DNA sequence: TTTTTTTTTTTTTTTTTTTTT
């Protein structure tokens, strides 16, 4: 469910988009 | 007849 | 001459006992005309009444009265005699072509505050006018629904005319009255003592108010419907019995489906559409001026007139 | 014998105990009240036959008066009626004398104009005795939006060297939540103006449940007929009791485009049912500061004209140099 | 008895006060 | 004692059976208040309820609820002990006479920076403060049309008043509205939440925000009135039942008819007459100079036309640093 | 299961398929957006009637919560935000960490106040590692005047040690021509958000064309409505999506005034609709040379207070000695 | 006894003790 | 294909082909401009249902391309841009290149500056090869003052080494008495330029008129305005053919005692609306200074011509 | 050639009423009609919006107000008469003398000889063409009162000219406040309506405005009645053909900031008629009788000097 | 028309 | 797209 | 073949030099 979110929070597993 | 007050 | 309401009494020399004379006045019926203007339903519905007597009293109040045809000469010459009381504006005289018809029944309708009562407190206090002033000689009667009766009016514009208040105030009979069966009784009052004295007028403000209120809903409409018919029936009588103009009032609706520019609607049918004989339109102009209209009449051409309602009463526009 | 009389009198002519308890818990506590009722309204009730109703309106009518009259004899009458100050000289003379009993007086306007403090002057001085322009008598609040302020009433009193207690003791309040609960209240005023003196009625606001309670198209005709029946209750109140109706009312914009060229883009709520009922009709708008402007919008005999009052810490009153 | 339009003026009753 | 509204379960032991009683609260009736208060069209609107059941319910509902006649002198003996909820400032609490009134409506506008939404954060902190400081000693609601509920100025305002920061935290439920629908349902949750537990302030942020985009065009215009009276009639309803105090945040429109003249301040409050009867208290905010600004009060029934300064410090709203 | 969820999720209800299509054509791409628009607007689309409409928003009601959480829980929630660097560290201090996700932020100003700059900046700066400052995604500008630049973004990027490509390659461009096109390049945007990950969404600038295509006082009722139309436009992607949407302003000179506001009056254009629909409002002015000083002229959770930063040849930055 | 609004004499327990 | 598309292909899918004459009445005579026009302009023309503008709007979009793209083709397009050679290499090298073409450059200063000067140059250079950095098409001239000398034209193209004879076959010029006939020479201009290949479009000047036209603040408003509306229009042919429109200002000194006490005037409309603005100072004798007053990539910087006998030129240490 | 008078659009199909109107507004030509925007005929009283839009969208058929290559302007230009100043100097400096058609604007302080140039040019214009005259009358409108009829007999004998036609040829006029000005100028398009005309001399320009506006408060006004001033001046060069010729005071400058040389001396006016006047000559005091005149503001015309004098004859050559 | 013709 | 007047663009010479 | 009214809204546009001991 994770709640409401509001603001792409910051633990968010994210894969890198410029790896270097 | 009668049709109204007499004038 | 015989232009007065005959008396019933006179009956009593065509082999009437005074028993049914008695039983009839007791009914409601007070004048020959009255009588045979009237069908044996009513006749036999009378206790006392068994279809003997009824037949003759109705023979000897057809013979008594004039019921056969007659040429249009007669008829043009009794309508070229007529007497219309002077509303008190010469802008509304010459539009109704010489003032409020007798012997008919004449119908206003309009907004609030458009001007009915100080129209017809006008009309109440100037029909004892002299016939060559345009009035009609006779004294007034206010039937009275809504409780807005006021006398100051009527002082004001009899000292417009030149009058004596208290001698204008002797002459206007009321009664108010609180339902429709009030109503009706109050006509057959009316009609029993207008043969005492001599009238020229008489007024119902408003005619359709207390129907808005006493049926209620659509599973009484029509009896509803029905009874005010009956009251307007009455009505023509007096106007037949006496000759006495009649001035009804009544209210408006606002039409919510679909385009004009009047979405008003005069409440009470097509059965106070069919009975009233005359009907006036009245709007609101600018400032203390007011717009009449001739909704439905037999003779006049429809057009528009403008009258003010100043201190003394209804008047032409102050220019 | 000038106030109503009671009910209970119907015995003495020929009529059961029973019959007059039923009578009176149908909602009627006086012979006028009896009288002034049609037949149809009397059928309605359990316990009551149409020879029953027929003898109860006979015996009505014959301790009543229903025939004609001159005049001369009304003018007398009505020139010994009754008024009640307003607060304002400026209104009293507007008005005549001010608010008049038997008759049904409305006012409306925009927000913030002053209906309520209208209303509560009204209230408190209406217990002032005849000489000084009051009424002699208690008065009944009818509040529709929670909005009673006893303080106004104090501070009023206080203006005119009253008692605060017993202005407070002589006031009776009643809140409404919906139509019915109104009507409802306006059975228990009717029960209750019989055993104790009254002499004003507010209502404020008359119309203000009627928005909600019906909403659209759909609900226009009932709530209408509504309407119609609560105003026709008022006037048989102030009829049988003699007491002054004074009921606010809430405005609307004129959206359509013919209204621009008017300098009044507004109108009262209602329509034509509440246009027709109501005598007097009072325009309330707002003028400079702390003071108003109220124009007679309809009257059968008060021409056109407008007045200068304003809102003071002491309630109604003449606008201050 | 007679007509009345309301509270009559020259009605004398016990003042509130 | 018996000071708390009544649950809907004491209908159980007045004889109404329990399949009426879970209808009812189906229906958002969770208070023997709320079905008293309504009318019998209401009532019948409801699914499986006959005319009989429907006139038992009023009439059984009507017993135990006064809704007769009573005297000046109780009014104002009642309204005497009424609770008053601190702004915060010292100006705006002598201004009111006391603070916002419990049971009835306030609604404040302006321009925008005026500071509307500090008021309604202050007024949501303070409203659990103990009532000998100015508090109401309740809980808070905020329902939120704009998505500007900051946690940190309620912090802020807590380490000023030497509350604990994560009581004031746990003791301020929130809710956001999408929608003029949305905004209208969730006054029967706030209900169905205000039964088991002691409230003391409501806040609308705000609510005639949504209206303007919801409904556009004159054409709309009747449909969008109605819908506000509506929810303005609902807000009454919860204020008359659990006596919170309901607090609206408004805007304002400019005045292109230039009529004004002299007058320099040609705003008016968006919504209409509607929410210009409706409302009971309305104050105007207006910038002053740098943190301060004025607040008239526009329409109250009790109290006279005046303006007050306040400021909008790190804590909070408050006086003004002179 | 971080991101907005899908709209074939409510395939798995059992909604038809048809009527997904349809929602989809609609300009609905996500469960949020159909539980966040009333059921006036699933009515006013062709093949919808009203009890799929409701089977519709019931079925998305019940995916994704719409009740009450406790204060603590959105306190722990906003804890974790992401803010962008805006680039210069005094501007950084004065928005308290730079511009927030969620929410609206106007800048305005005066001609070559730098507002152009701060969006290119802020546009490269999206694309950083969250942990430098960054938010980890593309970014979107709608241009209203042709003056998007593609060597300002090369240049902040070669500044921040990226890569031009790339840098290049994660930004989309489009231009609008008038109101209407506006308005449906965000149509076009919501589904190329749900697409792919999007952080920041630049409109420079948003009054511009409204001011020209409506003209005169005659015009102004709609310009106003469309103009609040196309916030609210903006507010639901920012809320749906969680992106941060930052417009750009113009300002108009008070002919009357002057001395209520002595620092050379300059309003921003727009009207009370921007004022209130916007939630961050910065005002820019030109200092000495290139430095220029930004003021907060309105924000919820921040001060009253001024900055200086500086527009170099790599970009917005801190102003030097 | 009619209710106009929260009771200050009225005992509520304190949340913050 | 790379010029903007006539009309008259809006009946080649299908088109009433009546309407197209009376959108020609109306001022569009390209797909770009009826695409890029409101729907309320289609309807503010009598005649036309909300259907045909509907309709007609549709088939202009699928046309033109109107959608997003990524920013890395709007790169490769701007690298492809033109620019034209203002006369001297330090204002090239001031302008990175000269003039753009498709934005909006401004140029205020005092009196003898040398706007016309440079407008004259331009209009001159704008018919050069494009290897030699000319604009490779005609030039238009809108003169609000009874200020254009052919004699500069001809010393210019003297200069330059064309032929004097077709540098003025190949210069437009209007002549405007008011801000009713300014509109009108914009609309003419745009009837005009679907059929030659014209590259540089100058306004001298865009304000001259509208100082006396419009009298005291009463009038102030709608004249602003109007100013808009005009401005936007150049816009519009600057977003349809693809040339360089650049305007002139005048200057107003500044009363108030506060901070050079000169400023463009037309306000914060023409400040918003140009792209670029050049503000030009007097210097020693025959040179003068060019400042960058406003830019979106320039950086502020300054640099010095000079009017020689052959038009503005570099300057003769 | 010459402009066609009101009179031809009463035939063109609208009342006379109307036509009356237009001559008692202002409006004596068709072309300063067609100039003239929508505003300016809707202010006057008595004409409706479409008689105005009638109007105006008829009469600019007659006069072409449509794009026309650089060529023929250039060929039409090619004869465009200039008067001559009556020094030899003067003329070279001018290239052939005081343009017809635009504003020619001279200033410096006094005894720079501004009142004889005018003199001089007043008396020149009604030489014929091939003697550089314009072949047609001239109007002195005066607002310092120092119009000499002696000067313009000495200028007259030195050409060979009788003095009674050259005087009788030369209409005066004398202005003594602003709104006398601008009336003036409309009695000068009247009489110019039905003559011809060829030198309009306004000596001084802007000399009643230093007295007649005083103080910051009124510097806007000043300036905006100045700007109208001009545009009149402008509409009237435009409708007519004819040459105006203005005249201009200087004044110090008391900044300090003008040490990069040795002249404070700036004409009044600012940048309205800075940007308004066409020409612009600045005149210096040399020797004796001698002065020197720079071209200061020129489309054209280089910045270069030229040395003249003022003889009993006029203005003339310095003698060597 | 600029002016007066010479020819 | 286009912005405006492109280099690489074959036109007519204007000026041969 | 009768009946019943209703609901506000939206800001805008700069200007103009001066005067030597
Ligand atoms: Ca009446
Ligand atoms: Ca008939
Ligand atoms: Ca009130
Ligand atoms: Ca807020
Ligand atoms: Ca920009
Ligand atoms: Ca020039
Ligand atoms: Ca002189
Ligand atoms: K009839
Ligand atoms: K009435
Ligand atoms: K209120
Ligand atoms: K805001
Ligand atoms: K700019
Ligand atoms: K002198
Ligand atoms: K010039």
């Amino acid at each position: 469910n994770q709640s409401l979110r509001l603001g792409l929070s910051r633990l968010a597993r994210v894969k890198p988009l410029h790896p270097n | 007849l009668r049709l109204g007050l007499s004038r | 001459e015989s232009f007065g309401p005959q008396p019933i009494s006179r009956l009593e020399q065509c082999g009437i006992n005074a028993n049914d004379v008695k039983k009839l006045e007791e009914a409601g019926f007070h004048t020959v005309e009255a009588v045979a203007y009237a069908p044996k339903k009513e006749l036999i519905n009378i206790k006392g009444i068994s279809e003997a007597k009824a037949d003759k009293i109705l023979a000897e109040a057809a013979k008594l009265v004039p019921m056969g045809f007659t040429t249009a000469t007669e008829f043009h010459q009794r309508r070229s005699e007529i007497i219309q009381i002077t509303t008190g504006s010469k802008e509304l005289d010459k539009l109704l072509q010489g003032g409020i018809e007798t012997g008919s029944i004449t119908e206003m309708f309009g907004e609030f505050r458009t001007g009915k009562t100080q129209i017809c407190h006008t009309l109440a206090v100037t029909c004892q006018l002299p016939i060559d002033r345009g009035g009609g000689e006779g004294k007034a009667m206010y039937i009275d629904t809504e409780g807005t009766f006021r006398p100051e009016r009527l002082l004001a514009v009899a000292e417009r005319y030149g009058l004596s208040g208290s001698d204008v105030l002797d002459n206007v009979a009321y009664a108010r009255a609180f339902n429709t069966d009030h109503q009706t009784q109050l006509l057959y009052q009316a009609s029993a003592m207008m043969v005492e004295s001599r009238y020229a007028l008489l007024i119902v403000d408003s005619a359709t108010a207390l129907y808005r209120t006493d049926y209620s809903g659509r599973g009484e409409l029509s009896a509803r419907q029905m009874h005010l018919a009956r009251f307007l029936r009455m009505l023509l009588r007096l106007a037949d019995e006496f000759g006495v103009a009649v001035v009804i009032t009544n209210q408006v609706v606002a039409q919510v489906d679909g385009f004009a520019a009047d979405p008003k609607k005069p409440i009470g049918g097509n059965i106070i559409a069919h009975a009233s004989t005359t009907r006036l339109y009245l709007r609101k102009g600018r400032g203390e001026t007011r717009i009449c209209k001739i909704y439905d009449s037999p003779c006049l051409p429809e057009a528009e007139a403008m009258f003010a309602i100043n201190a003394d009463g209804v008047g032409d526009a102050k220019d």
